[PDB]
């Protein structure tokens, strides 16, 4: 835990910035997530979930220590959300 | 009592959302907007500007309220139009209310309400139903007074006439409403669970 804390305090301050393929890609998921939310509980794709995918992808980018990161990252942020919804159903 | 009510709603709609998502993420990309001067502009407008109705505004305020009454408009709509048309003259700092300001005050209200005013949570297609339920109690008790050895029946046997085959499914709360308004008209007596004909 001490080495984990020491990693995180350093990982936080890097505040990664957007790369163009991230903003291009994230809409291509978000639109489909809206389109499937059109089609059973309350779990619809609000803009809070777009902001959420952004903040989650930022938290994964921090952990890998870079100024910015490719969408090999973003695809995992979408998996935490997708697994959460499948966990609401089961 | 509210001057305006907005349904702030949209569907899932790609031809909007393709823009909105691409707008929302547009904020993260870099290291006309009176960003403070607007609240100062508002403050100075509130300090300095005090509109008045012109005779050329009056003829339209009446005519539009008549049009909405012909179309469905309580006098609270006219009070809302008067105060909005003042604010839409205080905006532009104009100090004088005119036809060109009044027409936005309407168009904003039409965009709010049209986008009968549902008082008492009533609707025309539900108040006719309450009157049919009042008739349903009248007939249902008279025919039992004819065929059964009483003018009274247990509320269980009232739900087991009224709810089972008379009409599309009417819950006990609507029966109690119609029956209470019929106590006020004095055509049945409620005792304690017990109900008896006049």
């Amino acid at each position: 835990p001490s080495k984990m804390r020491e990693y995180i305090a350093y990982a936080k301050t890097k505040r990664p910035v957007m790369s163009e393929a991230v903003n291009d890609y994230v809409v291509q998921a978000y639109i489909r997530l809206r389109q499937d939310s059109k089609r059973f509980s309350f779990g619809q794709a609000t803009p809070r979930t777009l902001l959420g995918i952004i903040r989650l992808s930022q938290a994964l980018a921090k952990l890998r220590l870079a100024d910015m990161v490719d969408i090999d990252d973003v695809e995992e942020a979408l998996r935490l959300v997708r697994v959460s919804k499948e966990s609401l159903y089961q | 009592r509210f001057d305006l009510v907005y349904l702030v709603l949209d569907k899932v709609d790609e031809k909007n959302d393709r823009e909105l998502a691409k707008h929302l993420t547009n904020l993260y990309l870099e290291d006309v907007l009176p960003v403070e001067f607007l609240t100062m502009y508002i403050s100075y407008a509130k300090e300095h500007i005090h509109p008045i109705i012109t005779e050329a505004a009056k003829t339209e305020l009446v005519r539009a309220y008549v049009g909405m009454r012909k179309m469905t408009a309580t006098t609270r709509q006219l009070e809302s139009m008067i105060r909005l048309a003042e604010a839409h003259a205080k905006m532009k700092l104009k100090n004088v209310v005119e036809l060109e300001d009044v027409q936005e005050a309407v168009r904003l209200i039409r965009s709010a309400i049209k986008d009968k005013i549902d008082m008492n949570l009533v609707q025309t297609g539900k108040s006719v139903i309450q009157r049919k339920l009042q008739e349903d109690l009248s007939r249902e008790i008279m025919n039992v007074l004819k065929d059964q050895a009483s003018d009274s029946m247990s509320f269980n046997e009232l739900i087991k006439q009224i709810n089972e085959h008379s009409q599309d499914r009417v819950e006990s709360s609507d029966i109690q409403e119609a029956l209470s308004r019929l106590q006020q008209e004095d055509k049945v007596i409620v005792l304690g669970g017990v109900r008896r004909s006049v």
